[PDB]
């Protein structure tokens, strides 16, 4: 640990140290600079995020078309009528005369003819 | 056997490797015609073009056996066995019968009949196995739901009807109502494989097509596009995707491969299956993922499942994104060391408990033909059934007075609202009762557990639901007012808190033993297994929106119900699955690589056979914003006396850069570690414990430090060290002071990837003129900032052109951010893994 | 195989699964000529052993 | 008469398949407007971003300059 040897070739000339110890215990304007530099990238970055985003909608908005408007709203419509029609096919019922057996199968027959066979 | 055809005997039989055939000349004899069977071939007249003659199939008696015996012998092979290794046998028989036999088993009824029977018996010897002699407690669900959703994925051949009552789920309302939800037979497996006939014209005219579209590949002399045959490539009796096959330069010399397979009878002990075939020859005959997905379809949907099991008790929002753990140490290796017949059973049982506690609402469901309502000791829970692990394991979750510890949390919650409404209900004072201990799982009868006294009476509803929003609000007036709260334990026959509530509220206020202090109260009840909630009695104004909105505060929070939710998760065993600017900020980042710390070079020797021989290697560690690296060389010193390399080079890796860490000031020790491989993270981690404001991440970008070993000024310098020395270099020759970092980084990146491609075509771009040279108090050659750009751009074409060259695409193609993208290395491949 | 040492009869062979092999027998079988005729008395017979 | 009882059978079936979809219309716009609430507040930092950059383009020349 204390006696490992340590080659420094980080500056322009060498140097030798006996280990970590040695070595631990051995402009910003410019920086900044730099700093300003590296900025230019982060939009440029988020600007191809944005066109991400700008694909994030495509697939959001064709979500509303497809699978909300079309897919899911039809499907809707279809069977919530059916169900209607099963609970009026069910409210048809009860003790008849002659003709109210034949407004029944006429009613019956004519609307609910699936549902009749 | 002799088979005769005449004017007289007009049926010509034969028997041919396992089919029973029955030929009818239908030109001749009108007995049969055209019946839709789907065994029966039509025997086209090859020069005529017409369906002179049928072939009736059917499986041979002998087959049959063959077939009744192997499931016999997974029977008496049972004892002591996880289902999931019977079902897996069960499943590779008949899937060996049917890949097989395919149309002839539908022509032959005493073999349905027979697989039948065998479906059956396998389910009730896992019936059996669980020791429950009744049809009610398993219905289809366990069975053949896939074993990715923890069933058995059992297989089947059989009308298997899926009762409509078993499809329903429901869901927790935030109004505190209940909605059901939805969305029969089980599948065959047969409609899933495709049958004898389809399989042979399919594979004449796919080959046939195929010849004239290799035809134009030898016209044009172009690659044969494989473009032309995506839509052939599950066809031909041999696969046509075959003829891609990586191995075929060696599968064209494996002649005489179809007899050699069959003669393994006489040498390997172990029966084969599919001795019939060869998924390298042949390619793969038969794909079953839609049955797999359609089996979820039939069951109900991942919804309609899962409430056959005890997921909604891990409150997990979500199926996706879950796994189930295995490991196979303990699981089995201790029991193949340390074998005792009578104890080592409970390993193997380690399964089964997984399994059992899992389908726990279904198997221990309450419909029985007998069973008992045995309660489980200081719990709610009935054991309808000595149903073998379910009993321990439930105990392991509500040990330590678990029922009573929520039930009690609950009634001081709910007190903790009424202390805070008091003047909005007119509320004089709210008391929490002097409950008895017994009471959160006395389920015959109930106190009071929270009691009201009103400022000067309110009117009071008549009974209702927390559901119903509307009351009839002015039939009588009353000064007390009671919450009676009672926790369940449902099962899937039985856990709707609605009806529940209900009547034992009604039940409970015309019982005599009920300790009610007043005519007027609410029942709340919660099924905890399935973690609903419900409430039904009188209300007063105020009330039903209080309790409605309070109640799902506290199912969202409660600390009791935490404890529980994580008891049942881990014993199902079941766990949930959960940049670029950052690297120049202000703090100090060090990147790690641990690939090159051991390495070792192989040789050829005297014996012929290879040796290995380890060498020196280093760590790097690199500060991107300073371009500081600090190169610690490892020697193969450390190596010795020890062989369990692989992972003390690991170990060593995160404790040497630890030492260099504990070493320096706190002011120049990192904040941020971001290490280049995922392995590297955890011994990092509790090695650097000691110093917790360390953030770790993994680095999920890719960065190529592995091939710095090609630098000569580090290839020499790691490869003849005598001992493990630290050097200190900056990558930034320097560059600091007339580019900025982020520019100086990303040419470290671009020659660091160039090299990795190759060093020479990099070395020949980093020395554009001959005159140019590398100073020996630099890395880099000596080049112009100008200079600098113009092979930074010979280094990005060099990659790209390589990366085009291994996707085949065009570099024209991509974009900024794609080639970017590239250089760092991220997952651009494909759109449909992204 | 190179050298053709066992004529086409020989089955085992590598382009026939079993089940082929079922089917190009009564495929082939139904191929022959006047096969299924036996208007002057005419028979067929298969003999399997 | 007995058709009668297996009606409010298939209409509790049929009407409890309802509620499946008309909760999964509202799980289907719930994402969207989110999605519309968050990429509204994306677009709103656009032309933030926008207004930082340049300026650091000024800044950058007139840093480097000033400082030489
Ligand atoms: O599945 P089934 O054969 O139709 O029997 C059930 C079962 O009857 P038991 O009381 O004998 O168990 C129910 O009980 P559990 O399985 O829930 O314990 C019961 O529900 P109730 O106890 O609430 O009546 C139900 O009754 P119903 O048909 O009114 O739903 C009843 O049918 P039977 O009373 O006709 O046997």
């Amino acid at each position: 640990y204390s006696n490992i040897k340590v080659i420094d070739m980080t500056g322009k000339q060498q140097k030798i140290y006996s280990g970590y110890d040695s070595f631990s215990m051995k402009l910003i304007h410019n920086l900044n600079l730099l700093v300003d530099l590296t900025e230019e990238g982060i939009r440029r970055s988020n600007q191809q995020l944005i066109s991400l985003k700008d694909q994030t909608t495509a697939l959001e908005y064709d979500l509303q078309q497809v699978q909300k408007s079309l897919g899911t709203e039809e499907q809707e419509a279809q069977h919530i009528k059916d169900v209607y029609e099963l609970i009026d096919g069910f409210s048809s019922n009860r003790s008849p005369s002659m003709e109210e057996c034949q407004e029944l199968f006429r009613r019956l027959r004519s609307e609910f003819p699936h549902e009749y066979e | 056997f002799v088979s005769v055809y005449s004017k007289d005997n007009p049926n010509m039989l034969f028997d041919m490797s396992g089919f029973e055939c029955r030929i009818l000349p239908k030109c001749r004899t009108a007995n049969e015609e055209f019946v839709h069977r789907d065994g029966v071939w039509n025997l086209q007249n090859e020069v005529t073009k017409e369906r002179t003659a049928q072939c009736f199939l059917k499986v041979d008696e002998e087959s049959l056996s063959k077939f009744h015996n192997r499931i016999r012998q997974i029977l008496m092979s049972s004892g002591s066995t996880t289902f999931t290794k019977i079902v897996n046998k069960w499943n590779t028989a008949l899937i060996g019968l049917m890949t097989y036999f395919r149309e002839a088993v539908v022509n032959t009824q005493e073999l349905l009949d027979l697989l039948v029977k065998c479906e059956n018996k396998i389910q009730t010897r896992i019936k059996i196995g669980l020791n429950s002699k009744m049809p009610s407690r398993f219905p289809p669900v366990v069975f053949y739901t896939p074993k990715e959703i923890g069933g058995l994925g059992m297989l089947s051949m059989g009308h298997v009807l899926i009762p409509q009552s078993d499809l329903r789920w429901m869901q927790q309302t935030e109004a505190g109502g209940v909605t059901h939800f939805r969305s029969q037979l089980i599948p065959n497996l047969y409609r899933y494989i495709q049958p004898w006939e389809a399989e042979f014209v399919d594979s004449v005219r796919v080959w046939a097509e195929y010849a004239l579209k290799r035809q134009e590949a030898n016209a044009q002399n172009r690659r044969l596009t494989l473009e032309d045959l995506d839509d052939s490539w599950d066809r031909g009796i041999p696969r046509i995707n075959t003829l891609f096959q990586k191995d075929r330069h060696t599968l064209a010399y494996d002649k005489g491969w179809r007899v050699r397979t069959e003669f393994k009878a006489y040498q390997i002990l172990k029966q084969n299956p599919f001795w019939w075939t060869h998924q390298r020859h042949d390619g793969k005959l038969w794909n079953l993922n839609n049955y797999r997905t359609d089996m979820i379809q039939a069951l109900g949907g991942v919804e309609g499942i899962l409430e056959h099991t005890l997921f909604r008790g891990t409150y997990f929002p979500t199926w996706e994104g879950l796994f189930w753990e295995r490991a196979s140490g303990f699981e089995e290796s201790m029991k193949f060391k340390k074998l005792t017949n009578a104890q080592r059973s409970g390993l193997n049982q380690i399964p089964n408990r997984r399994f059992t506690l899992w389908w726990s609402p279904t198997i221990n469901r309450a419909n029985v033909y007998v069973g008992f309502q045995v309660q489980l000791d200081l719990t709610g829970i009935f054991m309808h059934g000595k149903i073998p692990t379910l009993k321990i394991s439930l105990i392991q979750i509500f040990r330590a007075h678990l029922w009573q510890k929520i039930h009690e949390s609950v009634v001081m919650d709910l007190c903790q609202v009424f202390d805070q409404e008091l003047d909005a209900l007119e509320i004089q004072t709210v008391q929490k009762e002097t409950i008895h201990p017994r009471k959160s799982y006395k389920m015959n009868s109930s106190c009071a557990d929270v009691l009201l006294f009103a400022q000067y009476k309110w009117n009071v509803s008549r009974p209702s639901l927390m559901a119903d929003s509307k009351d009839v609000m002015d039939n009588t007036t009353t000064q007390k007012y009671w919450l009676d709260v009672q926790l369940r334990w449902g099962d899937y026959d039985s856990h709707d808190v609605e009806r529940y509530a209900r009547a034992k509220f009604l039940d409970y206020t015309t019982d005599n033993m009920s300790i009610y202090p007043s005519p007027t109260g609410v029942l709340i009840a919660i099924d905890l297994a399935y973690n609903l909630y419900s409430a039904y009695g009188n209300w007063f104004p105020g009330m039903k929106p209080l309790i409605r909105q309070a109640m799902a505060k506290i199912i969202k929070a409660n600390p009791a119900f935490y404890v529980l939710r994580e008891r049942i998760r881990k014993g199902l065993q079941l766990y949930s699955s959960e940049n670029y600017g950052e690297l120049f900020s202000n703090q100090i980042i060090w990147f790690v690589d641990d690939t090159n710390v051991y390495r070792v070079t192989i040789h050829k020797t005297f014996e012929g056979n290879l040796t290995t021989k380890p060498i020196n290697g280093a760590i790097f560690i690199f500060n991107p914003r300073t371009g500081q690296l600090f190169l610690k060389i490892i020697h193969t010193s450390v190596w010795a006396g020890q062989k369990r390399l692989s992972q003390l080079a690991k170990w060593k890796t995160a404790e040497e850069v630890a030492a260099l860490i504990r070493s320096l000031p706190v002011e120049e020790q990192p904040r941020q570690i971001i290490v280049t491989r995922k392995a590297m993270l955890d011994p990092l981690e509790v090695h650097l414990l000691d110093f917790p404001n360390i953030v770790i991440k993994g680095s999920e970008l890719m960065l190529p430090f592995q091939a710095i070993m090609k630098v000569e000024k580090f290839g020499d310098l790691i490869l003849k060290a005598t001992e493990p020395q630290m050097v200190l270099f900056n990558l930034y020759d320097d560059w600091l002071k007339t580019i900025s970092s982020y520019t100086a980084f990303s040419r470290v990146v671009l020659i660091m990837r160039g090299m990795h491609i190759n060093p020479d075509k990099t070395k020949v771009i980093l020395k554009p003129d001959k005159t140019t040279i590398t100073e020996p108090h630099h890395i880099w050659p000596t080049l112009s900032d100008d200079d600098w750009i113009k092979v930074e751009l010979a280094l990005k074409d060099m990659i790209l052109a390589d990366y085009g060259k291994k996707n085949n695409v065009n570099v024209a193609s991509l974009t900024q951010s794609e080639v970017r993208d590239i250089i760092l290395g991220m997952e651009i491949s494909a759109p449909s893994q992204q | 195989d190179k050298r053709r040492l066992f004529p086409a009869w020989v089955k085992p062979g590598d382009t026939e699964p079993p089940p082929l092999l079922t089917y190009k027998w009564c495929q082939g079988l139904n191929n022959l000529q006047d096969v299924w005729e036996t208007s002057e008395g005419e028979c067929n017979v298969i003999m399997e052993t | 008469e007995d058709i009668l009882a297996k009606l409010k059978l298939r209409i509790q079936e049929r009407d409890e398949a309802l509620n499946f979809r008309k909760e999964e219309k509202r799980k289907l716009e719930q994402n969207i407007e989110e999605n519309k609430s968050m990429i509204a507040k994306i677009e709103m930092e656009l032309p933030n971003q926008s207004t930082k950059y340049t300026m650091y383009q000024e800044l950058r020349v007139y840093s480097r300059s000033l400082l030489e």
